[PDB]
């Protein structure tokens, strides 16, 4: 029923804007305030400003009133954000959120999925997938690991499974790192008894839809 | 303009452990709200008003508090209440959030299984060289990977990355990264990770030289 | 000046007024203090304009009370100064109200009067937060200028002062 | 008394406080002003005891300024009495401010505070509305005493008067 | 406390006419709201905050004003659009609600059926005697019932009572009920109801002399 | 969905009290203000007072600070009304109203149906049907009226048919007026062909609830 629709991602040049948008659905939307909340993992929660679509007041947080700028369709029933002059510390998730009045007090009731917006000038090279070939060095305890990097490609969501997606216990796939060259990286390692790495051709599947690229790669004790 | 503390920052409990967390305004403030957000999710509203429970969430939380001081706690931590939890105040314009405290789901100490991987050839014929160590399945969150080349400690051509809690193990897994040009890699011979972890009674270290396979 | 009467008098007045617009400026209104209050300015500073009062009475004491009644008047003359700039350019200088007068205000501040959410700028609640700053706006501005009566009478006192010693 | 000197300089001070008092509770503050305030009484009674400030400079012409002034003081007494129980019993007195003052304030009301609606008793708007209240009641209280002050003096003065003449 | 005026008490319109009542705060208000009320029901909230209209209000109504001057304004009146408005203020403690605005459908002016009932003998041997003048159908709403007995006027001992609008033919009927004791009824003779209406060239009347059945 | 029940009238007598209630269905009863509202015809709508049912607060008309009692129960989502040393001039529709905060001002969204008090010192008597039997009298433009005057009953709901229904067309049956003896007394009517009332015996059906009265009268010019 009620619903905040927000495009899940954006990618804009440094310098460059953005306008993100969130489409109100099921609710009056010129009856309530709209506002915008930034995320980042090394700032928390940010409160930006917010909208009354009725009339179209804004109020902004000072250390953002000429970074944003807040408008309102009635029409469509959608509110939009405008950011100017765009820089790396602008890459954040960006909710819209509803308040309402309500228990005595202002609350952000229902909130939108949020656009994670990433600031590159960097341009969508796929991924480098490079096996991480299991050894002694990689056995232990009987076990062995064994694993793909998938490096050197940009935006963020590569898609990793092992043998086709047959291939799922024991693997983890870990977080992206943004390295020094603006580009991703990623490593998925999967963890087997070691004895299986005789027989068993382990495939690492890489896809990147953002570069539409597919590679899968053999992993095996066959090369150092 | 008030500045919202949240203790602890990280919250580890056991199952069925009852725990409180703390938000603590520097100025009082009329209500204080929860916020559970889970990665990948936004937050979503978990008590308004001080200690209303929002709607759908167990009765197993609740919230009091007044003035400057305020908590939330929980009658029996469920696996399923690992998340971080941020208190929000309305009473002055910009309305803030605290930093959050991350709840963990506390479980019996493991040692990590580490591992190392060398530059494979196929990195070496693209002239660059990463080398991955691995520790996997270890508990408490706390780790530090320790490189060393040649016995040389390095430092800052490294970078570590970590999975979220293991919805089923409740363990860690870590990767950390050295990264080295072909002709880095091809001068020294002797490559090691280091590691030290509550889990073990001692610095362990997996390592190889170069040129074995 | 001779008229060391009339002008004792007008100290003692100006002491009282000082006390009166500073036990005024104490109402209960929030979070922050202006600095006035804070340095307990109008309890001080009013109490040194009554004590040079003693010049209606008629030593070199004289001199010394007029000099810290002039140094009253022209700290109390900048700190008035300073928490109108601090109301109305940018809050630059937090003075945390007295607890025992915050006990009855805890959760509102005056130093900002804008809504987070803009529906509520026409809103009742947002009309009582600008009273209250235009009210201290307006106890301050009136607080500056008999502040700065007084250091125009003591110094027109100190001036006959040194120049008769 | 004898100290015409002293005593016309305290009623000049006093004329002068009456109306920095007035301008300051002239300041927006929703539909209802004080009875003072719609009786501009510390205007016209400010300058009264500036003009009685005539005994500074030393005929019957200063007795009727005097009484003028003794019934300026009496008035503003009765006023500001009047209005701090207009605040603070019932608002028995419903004077309308000038509708250029409630421009600036046209749906704020501090002769009433309690919400409509119970949840909004803990809310800082309630709390901004007993601010001004107080303040209010505050500053028709410094008015009261200063024009007591004046009531003092005056019949003070016009004792001497028709025991003189 | 402010009092909410509204004009006019009656508004008379005919269907498809565009029509405006107005609400007067006697102290400046930020918002007025509207309610619709048809007799046995609750007043439904219609307008809010001025303008908007409340869920399902036909987008045929609107509402404007500032300050101390308010309206609502229906571009064509339906006939269900007939119902008592009133205004309604937040701005001050106690919240207030104007008198009401009845809207009334305006029709073609139509002479009331006049009608006359003797006390009956049931009533009678019940020692109590009423007499009932009865108009039916007709329209403007005003009228008023005369009584005269011998050609003496009544006064106080008749009650007056009046459908609601007719909601097909946007008449009214009214009867009027004279009353009486038994022996008051058998003193005089001549009873008669006399009926000014401007639906009527003049007074008009329908009587009846005791006895004659 | 969201829907405030009160019971839809009281019966009490003078000096009594009464406390009526409005149950509250289908939103969190603790996290909004129950507002209750006075109607009379001769006053329009008075705000009595609310409460808030999360803690308890309560605000009051002056008008009405001590012959109101305002209350609420957490735990069966109830408000109640309790008033004292009732009068003639506390008879009333009373609604209980719930009001949220929304488009940037308080709103009574939800209003329950009203409970119907009146004080009266009377007894349910029931209605003493007589008939309006029809002549030249009630003959005009050729149509005659007929009726019956379901006199001097009390509580006020009677319902009034005629031929057991099967006569619906022209009939008018007007509001009770109470009367200076305490009883409610009504009348209702019917225009029909004057000719009918020779052979059509029409027939008026009362009937009275809470005295539990069936009544039927005939009604034609075969008596006076």
């Amino acid at each position: 029923q009620v619903q905040l629709q927000q495009p899940g991602a954006e990618l804009v040049k440094p310098g460059a804007s953005v306008k993100m948008s969130c489409k109100a659905s099921g609710y009056t939307f010129t009856s309530y305030n709209m506002h915008w909340v930034k995320q980042t993992p090394g700032r928390g929660l940010e409160w930006i400003g917010a909208i009354y679509p009725g009339n179209g007041d804004t109020s902004y947080n000072q250390k953002f009133k000429g970074k944003a700028t807040l408008t309102a369709d009635k029409s469509s029933s959608t509110a939009y954000m405008q950011l100017s002059s765009l820089t790396s510390e602008d890459s954040a998730v960006y909710y819209c959120a509803r308040s309402t009045y309500y228990g005595g007090d202002w609350y952000f009731n229902v909130w939108g999925a949020g656009t994670t917006v990433t600031v590159s000038a960097a341009s969508t090279k796929g991924p480098s997938v490079f096996p991480l070939a299991p050894s002694s060095k990689s056995t232990s305890g009987g076990t062995a690991a064994l694993g793909c990097l998938v490096k050197d490609y940009f935006p963020e969501p590569v898609t990793v499974s092992w043998n086709s997606g047959a291939l799922t216990s024991g693997v983890h796939t870990f977080p992206a790192v943004l390295q020094s060259s603006g580009l991703y990286s990623l490593s998925s390692v999967v963890t087997v008894p070691s004895s299986s790495l005789g027989t068993q051709t382990y495939i690492c599947n890489v896809n990147h839809k953002p570069s539409n690229t597919k590679v899968d790669k053999k992993v095996e004790p066959k090369s150092c | 303009q008030i500045v919202l503390s949240q203790s602890p920052a990280i919250l580890s409990a056991s199952p069925g452990e009852k725990v409180t967390m703390t938000c603590r305004a520097s100025s009082s403030v009329s209500y204080i709200h929860w916020f559970q957000q889970k990665p990948g999710s936004s937050p979503k509203p978990w008590i308004y008003a001080t200690s209303n429970l929002a709607s759908g969430v167990p009765v197993r939380f609740s919230g009091s508090g007044s003035g400057t001081s305020y908590s939330l706690t929980i009658s029996r931590v469920e696996a399923e209440d690992a998340a971080t939890y941020y208190c929000q105040q309305w009473t002055s314009n910009p309305p803030t959030f605290g930093g959050g405290t991350k709840l963990e789901i506390k479980r019996t100490v493991a040692a990590p299984s580490v591992f190392i991987f060398p530059p494979s050839d196929e990195q070496l014929k693209s002239g660059t060289a990463s080398v991955v160590c691995l520790l996997n399945n270890f508990y408490p969150r706390e780790a530090k990977v320790q490189w060393k080349v040649d016995n040389a400690l390095q430092s800052g051509n490294s970078q570590e990355s970590v999975t979220e809690q293991d919805s089923k193990d409740s363990t860690y897994s870590l990767s950390s990264t050295l990264t080295l040009s072909k002709a880095d890699y091809e001068k020294h011979k002797v490559y090691a990770c280091e590691v030290t972890h509550q889990g073990l009674s001692s610095p362990v270290t997996k390592s190889f030289n170069r040129g074995e396979c | 000046m001779r008229e060391s009467k009339t002008l004792g008098a007008v100290q003692i007045m100006n002491g009282l007024f000082h006390i009166a617009l500073g036990g005024l400026l104490m109402i209960p209104a929030g979070i922050y203090a202006p600095i006035c209050v804070t340095v307990w300015y109008p309890l001080w500073g009013g109490i040194m304009y009554i004590i040079s009062g003693s010049l209606l009475a008629a030593v070199k004491g004289k001199m010394i009370m007029n000099s810290l009644s002039l140094f009253a008047a022209i700290s109390g003359m900048i700190l008035s100064i300073m928490d109108i700039l601090n109301i109305k350019i940018s809050h630059f200088l937090k003075m945390e109200s007295l607890n025992f007068i915050r006990a009855h205000t805890p959760y509102i501040n005056i130093y900002n009067c804008e809504p987070a959410n803009p529906s509520e700028k026409n809103s009742p609640s947002t009309q009582y937060c600008y009273s209250i700053q235009s009210l201290f706006l307006g106890i301050l501005s009136v607080m500056l200028i008999f502040a700065f009566f007084q250091e125009l009478v003591i110094a027109g006192i100190v001036e006959n002062e040194w120049k008769r010693t």
